[PDB]
């Protein structure tokens, strides 16, 4: 039914944020600084 | 371990140790008024500090030659002061101060202002007067704290003495340097030690209601209080920022050069831009990666509607193409002998080459170490500095290019040659559209608007008709006034492919005079109104006749309307000039009045014709005066493409211009610098002196982005300063909380190490508790409804909520109903079990367990009103009705908040994310300062009374006013029936979506039956809306998406309660 | 689960 507040609601929280933000397909993909590669 | 002993107990329950409690917080507020000035000193003299806080202060503080020399009384038998270096040297010097003083009774070493000279001075002596002005400006110079430093210094030592804290979120230690390695107290130990020296109770003034002391010796100095003032900030900020403490020796050494300067506070206002311009107008000289956001504002461009799509990565191409810094950046530092700041600054500067979270924060470290003190000086001499100047008029306009007067008017003819057309046919046009309005004419209208000198310690019946036709430019004309959304602007203009111009207009009151902008418009709206208006009437003003001489051949006699009989006898006003008076309490005999050119200081309708009169001018210099006077078509190019509805925005005297990307990139940041040039050129034809800036950047309404950022000036406002204008007392104690909670909720828009700075704010609220009538004192639960979060209470986890929770009553509802089920298991955990079950709290008596932990009697006790209303006996009146409620026990909480505690939400799981990770959206937020971090990326940013209270008090209860009856509006509007509103807090974020989208009121197994609201009273809704909206706020780490479980009365009986209210009132 | 919190006859016996 209910529950309080604790340390481990809160990181169970966080984790199911920080995978529904990594599995992003965009994200998946892009990064800041271009290589070697991709300056030639 | 003087404070160890002293303070056991309370440091471990603000520290995320030890649960907190009411008894250890009274037993604290005991101890906090039972100090000496001088333990405090003996509680610094203690800590060992490290090597790296020593630095050379300079002897030459101490020994000032007095101010003899600094002062001399002008014709007209005025004080006066004669410069030494610049003519805007009329602050406060600094001189010895002790040979102007006799001691106190009760304590020898104090004195104050001697007697026998303010006698002589007000019988008419030439000294005397010289040296009790010197005196009161000195007494009005130190006094603009808030509260005596040796407290704000005994809660640093108190609120930092518990250590490194612990984060539930990052499951870390924090790594920041201790009271060993804070050279702003090393500095203020070694100071106030060699002051007093060999002399005892070492404490160099205190501070009072009405006037200060001073410690009598001969090392005391007029520089020393602003300087202690100015040292205990950065101490404060080194500690709960997380500075680097290599910035913040910067930031002591040149209060130690100001110190040691002629005067500080001139050489502080001449040094104010150190920090910004070595760093901020530097940065990114070779730009390597990074996100960027990527805004565009829609098509409609005078609406101002925003939308965010996405971040971008950098390129190589954004770099900082502006032009160089260092000729003039160095050339300050040479000058004031700071060349080992500003090149330390540079080299330092010039390290970082990615956009990410570090660089960000080191321009926030950087910014933060510049001085916010409050700039002192006599009234006498701030009038006859700033009422003084004077525009310069170097192309002015010819005198074949007027026609002669009708009445005191003469009129522009239209084949001038000068620009001044178009100025006139603006206002012209604009004179003529607002007097064909059909609004203007009926005579409740008139009535609604209706509804000699002026001083400091009737213009606004007959100046209408300049204000309204202000407004007509400023709302239809030409819609560059955001006269909320100045963020997105700011956001969009520091963007990489734009740059952005900062446009400032100095001396905006001494701008406009008679001699080319007032006669003008005094002549177009005298002829745009007369065409509408013939014969008609004003409010109060007849109709009349005046002669003129507008064609030379004849002269004839040409009736006045009535509207512009005003302009009549208003343009004869602004003719000659306007009348001051001033009398400074600062200086006796000391008493004249002054004619000058210029306007009030901050007057309402002298903004809207000076934001007007800004854009018009722009306009024609973008129409005309650019193409007129330029060679090289590129620049040709950049005039012929923006106008000022598509990219200018003002609201005073400064404006922002941007120039957006081209397909190519961005625009040659050369031709930009080439238009800049005919900017300065164009101001110095008619008078204004712009204060133009290109650097990559965006400075708007005193808000810093650099490629979209927030970055916040933390030393805007300080936090033991306090503005001080008159030399009358301050009110009484009660009222100091106030200001307590505003250095609270300002730290909050800011970014602060939030567990260091909630910690600091427990040691200030447990600081200004007590106060000398049994005393009087505030519990601790009186502050938590103020709106100050908690750490660790009823056996809960450590830092476990947000200081985004709300305050009031939808405050107290949220934080409750997440710890719930911990206290009703608390209560039973020491013999606090009755035999019935409540319907929230169980089985426990939460009457008796709340009224032993005095949690009732701070609920009612902090909604006492805290203004002394209209006596020290009225005080006393104030204290016997606070202390009544102390002293009665009470039975349960409002009707509004056991109304709202009948609901039980729930956290199912957590929604999509807003907004970028790795995009630096604001400054200071960062995954080290993990809660706002987590609150801004979950929410997302904000990227875009009595009649509405009493009109739905009548509707939702049983019974324009045809239309409120069956409409509605949406929850912020409508969920204020019940006094709730949107907080202070979520400003700064999207509210609207989470309202909308996020807050379902609907479990997620389809309908319990028991949240049933009725098609009938579906006002209950948008009340829910906040109810919900709460604790997914006020927990701490993501927002969550928040269901709907439980209402226990059911949903019909829920808003019966409200409507007792209602009827109840 | 704080510390968790941290960290993340005859015949039936023949």
């Amino acid at each position: 039914g209910n529950m309080t507040l604790t340390s481990s609601e809160i990181q169970r929280h966080i984790t199911e944020f920080i995978s529904s933000w990594q599995n992003h397909p965009i994200v998946q993909v892009s990064a800041d600084v271009e290589n070697r590669k991709t300056a030639q | 371990s003087m404070i160890l002993t002293q303070f056991g107990p309370f440091i471990e329950s603000i520290s995320g140790i030890t649960d907190q409690s009411n008894d250890v917080f009274e037993n604290a507020a005991k101890a906090f008024s039972m100090f000496t000035r001088s333990d405090v000193y003996k509680a610094l003299d203690e800590i060992p500090f490290s090597e790296d806080a020593m630095l050379p202060i300079p002897p030459t503080i101490y020994t000032k030659p007095s101010h003899d020399s600094y002062y001399y009384i002008d014709a007209l038998n005025r004080v006066r002061r004669k410069t030494y270096q610049g003519p805007d040297d009329v602050y406060v010097p600094n001189c010895s101060i002790v040979e102007l003083l006799e001691p106190h009774e009760t304590l020898t070493s104090y004195g104050r202002l001697s007697e026998a000279i303010e006698n002589r001075a007000k019988d008419g002596d030439s000294q005397a007067r010289i040296a009790t002005t010197y005196g009161r400006i000195a007494e009005s110079q130190a006094r603009q704290i808030k509260a005596p430093l040796e407290k704000f210094v005994l809660a640093l030592l108190v609120a930092e003495a518990g250590g490194s804290l612990y984060d539930p979120v990052l499951q870390k230690y924090d790594e920041i340097p201790g009271l060993s390695h804070n050279c702003p107290l090393w500095c203020f130990r070694e100071i106030c030690r060699h002051i007093s020296g060999p002399l005892p109770d070492r404490a160099p003034y205190l501070y009072l209601s009405a006037g200060v002391f001073w410690l009598m010796s001969p090392r005391m100095t007029s520089a020393i209080p602003p300087l202690l003032s100015d040292l205990v900030n950065l101490a404060i900020l080194q500690q709960t920022a997380g500075l680097d403490p290599s910035l913040v020796r910067l930031g002591v050494q040149i209060c130690l050069h100001a110190a040691a300067s002629s005067s500080y506070a001139w050489f502080i206002l001449k040094t104010k831009s150190i920090f910004p311009q070595n760093t901020l107008h530097s940065m990114y000289e070779s730009l390597e990666g990074g996100y960027c956001p990527n805004l565009e504002w829609l098509e409609p461009r005078s609406d101002y509607k925003f939308m965010y799509m996405g971040a971008m990565p950098l390129s190589t191409k954004y770099a900082r193409s502006a032009p160089s810094n260092d000729k003039k950046a160095r050339e300050l530092g040479e000058k004031y002998g700071l060349s080992s700041v500003v090149s330390e600054l540079r080299r330092r500067t010039k390290t970082y080459s990615k956009h990410d979270f570090t660089s960000v924060r080191y321009i926030r470290d950087a910014m933060a170490c510049t001085s916010g003190i409050f700039l002192v000086r006599t009234p006498t001499e701030t009038v006859l500095q700033e009422y003084t100047q004077s525009p310069e008029i170097k192309v002015p306009i010819p005198q074949k290019d007027w026609t002669g007067p009708i009445g005191e008017i003469r009129i522009l003819k239209d084949t001038t040659s000068s620009i001044a057309r178009y100025l006139y046919r603006t206002w012209y046009l604009a004179a003529a559209r607002m007097a064909a309005q059909p609004r203007t004419w009926d005579p409740l209208f008139q009535a609604i608007m209706r509804s000699a000198d002026t001083s400091m310690g009737p213009q606004q019946q007959v100046s209408a008709p300049h204000t309204l036709t202000a407004d007509y430019i400023n709302y239809h004309m030409n819609l560059s006034t955001t006269s909320e959304k100045v963020i997105p602007l700011g956001v969009y203009a520091s963007s990489p492919p734009n740059q952005s111009i900062n446009i400032d207009i100095s001396a905006c009151d001494a701008s406009i005079t008679w001699d080319f902008f007032l006669s003008v418009i005094m002549a177009a709206i005298h002829e745009g109104v007369a065409s509408s208006s013939i014969g008609k009437p004003f409010m109060g003003v007849p109709a009349s006749i005046v002669n003129d001489e507008s064609v030379v051949g004849v002269r004839a006699a040409r009736p006045i309307s009535g509207m512009q009989n005003m302009i009549q006898h208003l343009s004869k006003l602004y003719k000659r000039g306007f009348s001051y008076r001033v009398n400074d309490s600062f200086s006796p005999g000391n008493d004249f009045t002054h004619m000058t050119t210029t306007f009030p200081s901050g007057s309402t309708a002298t903004s809207t014709e000076h934001t007007a009169n800004n854009s018009t001018m722009m306009e024609t210099f973008l129409t005309v005066w650019g193409p007129e006077h330029t060679d090289d078509p590129d620049v040709l190019r950049l005039m012929k493409s923006l106008t000022i509805q598509r990219n200018y925005v003002c609201q005073g005297d400064d404006g922002l211009m941007i120039i957006d990307g081209n397909t190519a990139g961005k625009v040659n940041s050369e031709t930009i610098q080439k238009m800049l040039e005919l900017i300065s050129k164009y101001g110095e034809e008619f008078g204004w002196k712009y204060d133009i800036a290109y650097d990559g950047t965006a400075e708007y309404l005193k808000l810093y982005f650099i490629f979209g950022c927030r970055i916040p000036n933390l030393s805007r406002h300080p936090i033991v300063g306090k503005e001080r204008a008159n030399s009358s007392a301050e009110e009484p104690w009660p009222a100091i909380l106030d200001q307590i909670m505003g250095i609270f909720f300002n730290g909050v828009h800011d970014g602060l190490q939030w567990q260091r700075w909630i910690r600091y704010s427990w040691a200030l609220c447990c600081a200004f508790s007590r106060q000398r009538t049994g005393y009087l004192q505030y519990p601790m639960w009186s502050f938590v409804y103020w709106g100050l979060p908690l750490v660790k209470v009823f056996g809960s986890d450590p830092w476990i909520f947000s200081w985004y929770m709300p305050t009031g009553d939808l405050g107290m509802y949220s934080w409750i109903s997440l710890i719930r089920p911990l206290m009703t298991r608390w209560m039973v955990a020491n013999g606090y079990v009755t035999d019935k079950c409540s319907p929230v709290f169980g089985n426990a008596d939460y009457r008796k367990c709340f009224n032993e932990l005095k949690l009732y009697q701070g609920y009612y006790m902090a909604q006492l009103p805290r203004n002394p209303k209209k006596t020290r006996e009225e005080l006393a009146e104030m204290d016997e009705t606070l202390m009544r409620a102390r002293k009665h026990s009470y039975s349960s909480f409002s009707k509004l908040l056991e109304a709202y505690l009948l609901v039980k939400w729930r956290m199912c799981e957590a929604r999509e994310p807003s907004v970028d990770l790795r995009l630096p959206l604001c400054a200071g937020i960062d995954p080290l300062n993990s809660d706002p971090f987590l609150k801004m990326v979950s929410v997302g940013p904000m990227l875009q009374n009595a009649i509405d209270s009493a009109l739905l008090r009548l509707r939702t209860l049983g019974a324009l006013a045809g239309k409120i009856m069956l409409q509605d509006v949406n929850t912020v509007q409508l969920a204020r029936v019940v006094n709730l509103a949107v907080p202070d807090t979520w400003m700064s974020l999207d509210f609207d979506t989470m309202f909308k989208h996020h807050v379902k009121l609907l479990p997620k197994d389809g309908r319990h039956l028991n949240t049933d609201i009725p098609p009938r009273m579906g006002w209950l809704r948008a009340i829910l809306r906040f109810l919900g909206a709460g604790m997914a706020m006020t927990a701490t780490g993501v927002a969550v998406d928040i269901y709907l479980e439980d209402i226990h009365g059911g949903g019909r009986s829920l808003g019966q309660r409200f409507m007792t209210w209602m009827r109840q009132e | 689960a704080h510390v968790a919190s941290h960290g993340l006859n005859r015949k039936t016996a023949q």
